[PDB]
């Protein structure tokens, strides 16, 4: 897998609508391209992908 | 080019090995269209 490091977040937009109304761009420093699993550990917000 | 067989070069103008899982994935990942061509 990628050695993802320096992961940081900013939320570009957020509406607390019933759909996926928030968008969060994730800045990261990898060592290779690859598929990373992504998850949100706090149930206040569920990710789409 | 010709990286480890889990990677393919997504182009020929410059070396760019990327995951084979991205071939015909639905988007061009690189400077050259051979993700999606003639799957
Ligand atoms: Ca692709």
């Amino acid at each position: 897998a990628p050695a993802v490091t320096d992961l940081s977040c900013q939320v570009v937009v957020c509406t607390h609508s019933s759909d996926f109304g928030g968008v969060a761009t994730l800045s990261y420093k990898t060592d290779k391209p690859g598929d990373c699993a992504v998850h949100s550990h706090s149930n206040v917000a569920t990710l789409q992908e | 080019r010709t990286c480890r067989i889990h990677e393919i070069s997504c182009g020929a103008h410059s070396t760019q090995c990327i995951p084979v899982s991205w071939r015909c994935d639905g988007e061009n990942d690189c400077d050259s269209g051979e993700d999606e061509e003639n799957c």
